[PDB]
C-alpha cells in the first residue's frame, strides 16, 4: 500500500576502507520520489549531509565532499557509500525519503541505522 | 536485539491517574523511537504515543492527547506513559514498542520491529 523503507540495524566497515549503508525500497506504481535525504547524529541532532532533489544531488559539509555518494542505479535504491572511512565516521545515520502519493499529496518515512568502523 | 517489559499496569478509578514504564534490554536504546499501543476487548490495536531517539519530539493519537505523556530516559533504558484524567474507555491492554524510524511514520505499527506482552490497565466506573 505505502511504501516501507529497508535499513539495517547496524553496518561495520573497514577503516580507511569504503562501506555501503544500504537504504532500500521496493518501487510502488503511482509513487514519485522526489527527496532523498541523508542525515548523521552528530550530538543529540541529526544534520542533513546529503540531498537529492530535481535539481541533483548535494553534500552539505566539506569533509563529504569527494567522498560521499549515492550511486546505484536501480530504481529505489537510495543507499550511501562512504570512501576511506575514519573514526569520525561512527555513528547513527537516517536515511529520509519522500515520495508523491497517487492521490496527490506527500509521504515521508524514515530509517536510522549505526556504523560502526572496524579495524 | 530487543526485549520489552512492561510495568506499572493496574486497577484505578476514573479521574485517577497512572504512570506505565517499559524497559528495553541492550546498549542501543538511543537508537530506537519508542512507541505505546494499546488494546480493548473485542478492538483492534490502536495508537497512543510514539517518543523521538532523542526525546523531545513526541506523537499523539487524538484520543490522549493533552492527558498523556510520553518521555524516556535513554540512561535507563525506560520510556514511561504518565496517564492523566483517566476514563473507563481507556481500559485496554498497553503495549510498549520500539522502531528505528526517526521523525516520521511513528503512528503506524508496522514502523516498530519489536513489542512487550503488554501489560493490564483497567480504569473502574
Amino acid at each position: 500500500g505505502r511504501p516501507i523503507l529497508e535499513v539495517p540495524e547496524s553496518v561495520t566497515g573497514p577503516w580507511k576502507g569504503d562501506v555501503n549503508l544500504p537504504c532500500t525500497y521496493d518501487p510502488l506504481q503511482g509513487y514519485t520520489q522526489v527527496l532523498v535525504k541523508w542525515l548523521v547524529q552528530r550530538g543529540s541532532d541529526p544534520v542533513t549531509i546529503f540531498l537529492r532533489d530535481s535539481s541533483g544531488d548535494h553534500i552539505q559539509q566539506a569533509k563529504y565532499q569527494g567522498r560521499l555518494h549515492v550511486s546505484h542505479k536501480v530504481p529505489g535504491d537510495v543507499s550511501l557509500q562512504l570512501s576511506t572511512l575514519e573514526m569520525d565516521d561512527r555513528s547513527h545515520y537516517t536515511c529520509e525519503v519522500t515520495w508523491q502519493t497517487p492521490d496527490g499529496n506527500q509521504v515521508v518515512r524514515d530509517k536510522i541505522t549505526e556504523l560502526r568502523v572496524q579495524k | 536485539q530487543v526485549q520489552l517489559v512492561e510495568s506499572g499496569g493496574g486497577l484505578v478509578q476514573a479521574g485517577g491517574s497512572l504512570r506505565l514504564s517499559c524497559a528495553a534490554s541492550g546498549r542501543t536504546f538511543s537508537s530506537y523511537g519508542m512507541g505505546w499501543f494499546r488494546q480493548a476487548p473485542g478492538k483492534e490495536r490502536e495508537f497512543v504515543a510514539a517518543i523521538r531517539w532523542n526525546g523531545g519530539s513526541t506523537y499523539y493519537a487524538d484520543s490522549v492527547k493533552g492527558r498523556f505523556t510520553i518521555s524516556r530516559d535513554n540512561a535507563k533504558n525506560t520510556v514511561y506513559l504518565q496517564m492523566n484524567s483517566l476514563k473507563p474507555e481507556d481500559t485496554a491492554v498497553y503495549y510498549c514498542a520500539a522502531g528505528r524510524w526517526d521523525k516520521y511514520g511513528s503512528s503506524f505499527q508496522d514502523e516498530y520491529d519489536y513489542w512487550g506482552q503488554g501489560t493490564q490497565v483497567t480504569v473502574s466506573s
